[PDB]
């Protein structure tokens, strides 16, 4: 069974650099071609970078966006694929995968988010999001959890320790003036709540930040 | 720079239906006699690309007998028999013919069912982001069909959006559903200036907005 896995990606300023691993377990690594992509959500999936085999001399081919700053290298004996960035721009924003392929196969990784900005690391202000009236007088009542003002971007967000997995939507964040705000509600039954504790676990690991916010009433 | 275009954008269906979806490429894709590499990958939310089919009709991994792919020359399609409801996601196609190798700009396959009024929720500001002089207030709207929808804010009855953050999910997988956040941040001072506070949503499934609110 095959595994991709993407390590190093995070926060880079322009013009830096920064070098992405890609492990790969269940099949013979050194066989087979493998490949650097990374998407964005305004332009979707680009390839950048392929590197062949040993028999091959190590070919590779470039994306001309990458040319002369992203290096491919593989270590066949650790099954490992590299990719070195320099030169890094905001438009190298993005989520890398690495895959590997063949006739009869293609696999990806699970993806590294690389987010190239001038933009500092900022912790999150975590609020919680009490009703007014109350929902708990009609059988189910809404809660939420606002996670304001951080950067880079990945936040964890769980209820009750992950626990409480149904009823809940944790909306994408949105980036404005280099900080991102983000948001999530859950839904449960009026007899639970209040009588009940219900807590939003909130972690922004780039500023190890870990907040425990109890929704209390009124 | 192979170029590889996909219709429709999206491709709403209901469950049991067939789905068509179509991947045209600037050249031939065929590499070698009984070789031409067009895939099929299915992305779904938060998650990576999984293959799908390859070499134009070959069903990979797992994959059911109702997904069948087509095609030659410069046209391939996509078909899914009996749409079930973890089908949802965005279907790729991608040559791996030409170096470059270039992708479709992805079709979003969408579970149609029926109309569904959001489930609107308000707050207020919490003490903990007021007593830093911050006072957000927030709408939810969840559970709705069909995307559609419109938001606005009214302070004590005037129309007012500035500071205004706006997000929505991806369909929900279990349900089929929509749901969207909407966040109207002002200072202590300025929410403290006024006293009702309305969200309001414009939805299909009403003739009136469906509107939320409390006093200060």
């Amino acid at each position: 069974e095959v595994k991709l896995e993407e390590s190093g990606g995070g926060l880079v300023q322009p013009g830096g650099s920064m070098k992405l691993s890609c492990v790969v377990s269940g099949l013979t690594f050194s066989r087979f071609w493998m490949s650097w992509v990374r998407q964005s959500p305004e332009k979707g999936l680009e390839w950048v970078a392929e590197i062949r085999l040993k028999s091959d001399n190590y070919a590779t081919h470039y994306a001309e966006s990458v040319k002369g700053k992203f290096t491919i290298s593989r270590d066949d004996s650790k099954s490992r694929l590299y990719l070195q960035m320099n030169s890094l721009r905001t438009e190298d924003t993005g989520i890398y995968y690495c895959k590997i392929y063949f006739y009869s196969f293609s696999y990806w990784g699970q993806g590294t988010l690389v987010t190239v900005s001038a933009a500092k690391t900022t912790a999150p202000s975590v609020y919680p999001l009490a009703p007014v009236c109350g929902d708990t007088t009609g059988s189910s009542v809404t809660l939420g959890c606002l996670v304001k003002g951080y950067f880079p971007e990945p936040v964890t967000l769980t209820w009750n320790s992950g626990s409480l997995s149904s009823g809940v939507h944790t909306f994408p964040a949105v980036l404005q003036s280099d900080l991102y705000t983000l948001s999530s509600s859950v839904t449960v039954t009026s007899s639970t709540w209040p009588s009940q504790s219900i807590t939003c676990n909130v972690a922004h690991p780039a500023s190890s930040t870990k907040v425990d916010k109890k929704i209390e009433p009124r | 720079e192979l170029v590889m275009t996909q219709t429709p954008l999206s491709l709403p269906v209901s469950l049991g239906d067939q789905a068509s979806i179509s991947c045209r490429s600037s050249q031939s894709l065929v590499h070698s006699y009984g070789n031409t590499f067009l895939n099929w990958y299915l992305q779904k939310s938060g998650q990576s690309p999984k293959l799908l089919i390859y070499k134009v009709s070959n069903r990979f991994s797992g994959v059911p007998d109702r997904f069948s792919g087509s095609g030659s020359g410069t046209d391939f399609t996509l078909k899914i028999s009996r749409v079930e409801a973890e089908d949802l996601g965005v279907y790729f196609c991608s040559q791996g013919t030409h170096v470059p190798y270039t992708f479709g700009g992805g079709t979003k396959l969408e579970i149609k069912r029926a109309d569904a009024a959001p489930t609107v929720s308000i707050f207020p500001p919490s003490s903990e982001q007021l007593t830093s002089g911050g006072a957000s207030v927030v709408c939810f709207l969840n559970n709705f069909y069909p995307k559609d929808i419109n938001v606005k804010w009214k302070i004590d009855g005037s129309e007012r959006q500035n500071g205004v953050l706006n997000s929505w999910t991806d369909q929900d997988s279990k349900d089929s559903t929509y749901s969207m956040s909407s966040t109207l941040t002002l200072t202590k001072d300025e929410y403290e200036r006024h006293n009702s506070y309305t969200c309001e949503a414009t939805h299909k499934t009403s003739t009136s907005p469906i509107v939320k609110s409390f006093n200060r």
